[PDB]
């Protein structure tokens, strides 16, 4: 997308990571598996939730119609009334649709951005111990296992 | 040996829209547009509405005989009136500032009926013959129940002088009228005096009405017409009526209870024996959605109305196989 990750340098999503939005898929002698990344997936969940709330709250102080009647010789003020009620309705309807649209676009980019940064926090982490495959994966040189994998995820990788 | 960075994916079929691309399939999405109602006119928070059915606000307030169902209506939440009630002014005529009175109804939740002038008080006038075939009741000629069509007595219409002080705490909605006969001959057959008037005075009201005669086509069989007036009498103010003929005096009036917060609804529905927090002319709404597209004229705790057909916010990310 806008950041290149989702549906990009990383061709597809993992149909098997029910755990969260973003995560890992390690592979070594011991075995392979998916595991979501709590820190980011959650920080995202928090961020998106608020947006929903903000959108809802920004739209709660909008217009409201009130019924009035007019006689046969009050057609101008009656039309004036109708013009006005349709006007605010169209104005607020426009606001709800456009806001939803603009923000939805940003939501998809927020996730993409979220993935590129998670991916980066790992690229710049494995430094010279693994090789960047350019498919969203990192293949080390000298064997690494589960106690080692859980290092990268632990954010406490490198004997440094 | 390797570690791969990635993102969630599922069988989600959900679709959102964006400025550049429509129908993006996404893992998770939240709808925020409520599109259903229950098709009924319910009680609003335990309070039942005033459903006028075939009677208009006028038929109700003036006491059209076909509307005895609303002779003494209780506290209401909102009011529903059909588009063209068939029972309004049984005796043809007009109702001054009728729309302003209806709008007034919207600042109130109760009109309590009270007798400010007994029908027996007319010792010098005929308060018994003011009935017309245009106002049928029990197969006989009747008339609006809340007012009285006074008629000359013993071939005399002695000048009337009545005063009523609002000793109530509430504002008083007082309705009266004048009769516009078909011709000079009818004028005398009914009231005896040829040149008449109905003068009304309060602290704010100054008014003299003269019957305007003309020849008009028959409505509900009558070529005559009636003009109805209304004024709000403040507590402690007084109202003075003086007339030498054609006066449609008030009998009942209404104490305005401003629990205020109603407004008139237009619908052909009847009462649906249900309760709701949010009501529209088409039915009620029980929703947690921030928006709805049912109808603009709503009442109670409702979601915000918009013309949208669809309104879905992306929550998850793009769903890619
Ligand atoms: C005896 C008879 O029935 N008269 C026939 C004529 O009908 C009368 O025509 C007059 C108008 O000239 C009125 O419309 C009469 O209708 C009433 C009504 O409202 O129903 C009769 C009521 O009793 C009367 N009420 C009062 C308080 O007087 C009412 C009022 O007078 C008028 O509305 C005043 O505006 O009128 C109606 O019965 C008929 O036109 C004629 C030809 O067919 O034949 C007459 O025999
Ligand atoms: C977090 O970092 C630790 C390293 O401190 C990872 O591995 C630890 O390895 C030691 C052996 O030296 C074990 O005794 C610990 O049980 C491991 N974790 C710790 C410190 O509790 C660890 O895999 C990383 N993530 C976890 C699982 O905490
Ligand atoms: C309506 O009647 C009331 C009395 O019931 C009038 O007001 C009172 O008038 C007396 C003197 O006549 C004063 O001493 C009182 O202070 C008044 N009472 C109140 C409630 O203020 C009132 O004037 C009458 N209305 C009119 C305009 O005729
Ligand atoms: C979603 O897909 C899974 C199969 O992976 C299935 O078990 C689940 O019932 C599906 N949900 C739907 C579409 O109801
Ligand atoms: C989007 O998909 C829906 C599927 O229900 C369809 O009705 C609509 O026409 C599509 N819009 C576009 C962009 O063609
Ligand atoms: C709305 O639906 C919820 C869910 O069943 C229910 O508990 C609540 O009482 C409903 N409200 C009304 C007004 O029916």
């Amino acid at each position: 997308g806008l950041f290149g990750a989702i549906a990009g340098f990383i061709e597809g999503g993992w149909q098997g990571m029910v755990d969260g939005w973003y995560g890992y898929h390690h592979s070594n002698e011991q075995g392979s598996g998916y595991a979501a990344d709590k820190e980011s997936t959650q920080k995202a969940i928090d961020g998106t939730t608020n947006k929903v709330n903000s959108i809802i709250d920004k739209m709660n102080t909008q217009f409201e119609a009130v019924g009035k009647e007019f006689n046969n010789l009050e057609r101008r003020i009656e039309n004036l009334n109708k013009k006005m009620e349709d006007g605010f309705l169209d104005v607020w309807t426009y606001n709800a649709e456009l806001l939803v649209l603009m923000e939805n676009e940003r939501t998809l980019d927020f996730h993409d951005s979220n993935v590129k940064n998670l991916y980066d926090k790992v690229r710049l982490q494995l430094r010279d111990n693994a090789k960047e495959l350019g498919n969203g994966c990192f293949e080390f040189y000298h064997k690494c296992d589960n106690e080692c994998m859980e290092s990268v995820k632990n954010g406490t990788y490198d004997y440094p | 040996d390797q570690i791969c960075i990635g993102y969630h994916a599922n069988n989600s079929t959900e679709q959102v829209d964006t400025i550049m691309e429509k129908n993006v399939t996404v893992t998770h999405a939240q709808d925020i547009l409520e599109k259903t109602h229950n098709g009924k006119l319910c009680d609003l928070n335990g309070v039942k509405p005033l459903i006028l059915r075939d009677c208009s606000v006028a038929g109700w307030l003036l006491g059209n005989p076909m509307c005895d169902e609303f002779l003494n209506v209780p506290e209401w939440s909102y009011i529903v009136e059909k588009d063209n009630p068939v029972n309004g002014l049984c005796y043809p005529e007009n109702f001054n500032d009728y729309e302003e009175l209806k709008h007034l109804l919207s600042s109130t939740n109760h009109f309590e009926k009270i007798r400010i002038i007994p029908r027996s008080s007319w010792s010098n006038h005929d308060a018994s013959s003011g009935v017309s075939s245009a106002c049928p009741y029990n197969g006989r000629s009747s008339f609006f129940r809340n007012v009285v069509w006074l008629i000359k007595k013993n071939n005399a219409y002695p000048t009337i002088k009545r005063s009523y002080n609002n000793t109530n705490q509430e504002d008083l909605l007082i309705l009266w009228g004048i009769h516009h006969p078909n011709d000079a001959a009818e004028q005398t057959k009914l009231y005896q005096n040829p040149t008449t008037y109905v003068s009304v005075g309060t602290s704010t009201l100054n008014q003299r009405s003269v019957p305007e005669i003309a020849t008009r086509p028959k409505v509900n069989g009558q070529s005559g017409r009636m003009e109805f007036f209304w004024t709000i009498l403040k507590p402690n103010d007084a109202i003075n009526f003086e007339s030498n003929g054609n006066f449609i005096a008030p009998e009942y009036a209404y104490k305005i209870v401003k629990k205020g917060g109603s407004a008139i609804m237009k619908s052909g529905l009847e009462y649906g024996n249900c309760n709701t927090k949010c009501q529209t002319p088409m039915g009620a709404i029980n929703s947690s959605m921030p928006f709805h597209n049912i109808h603009p004229l709503t009442i109670g705790e409702c979601p915000k109305y918009v013309k949208s057909g669809r309104l879905v916010l992306a929550t998850g990310l793009r769903n890619v196989p």
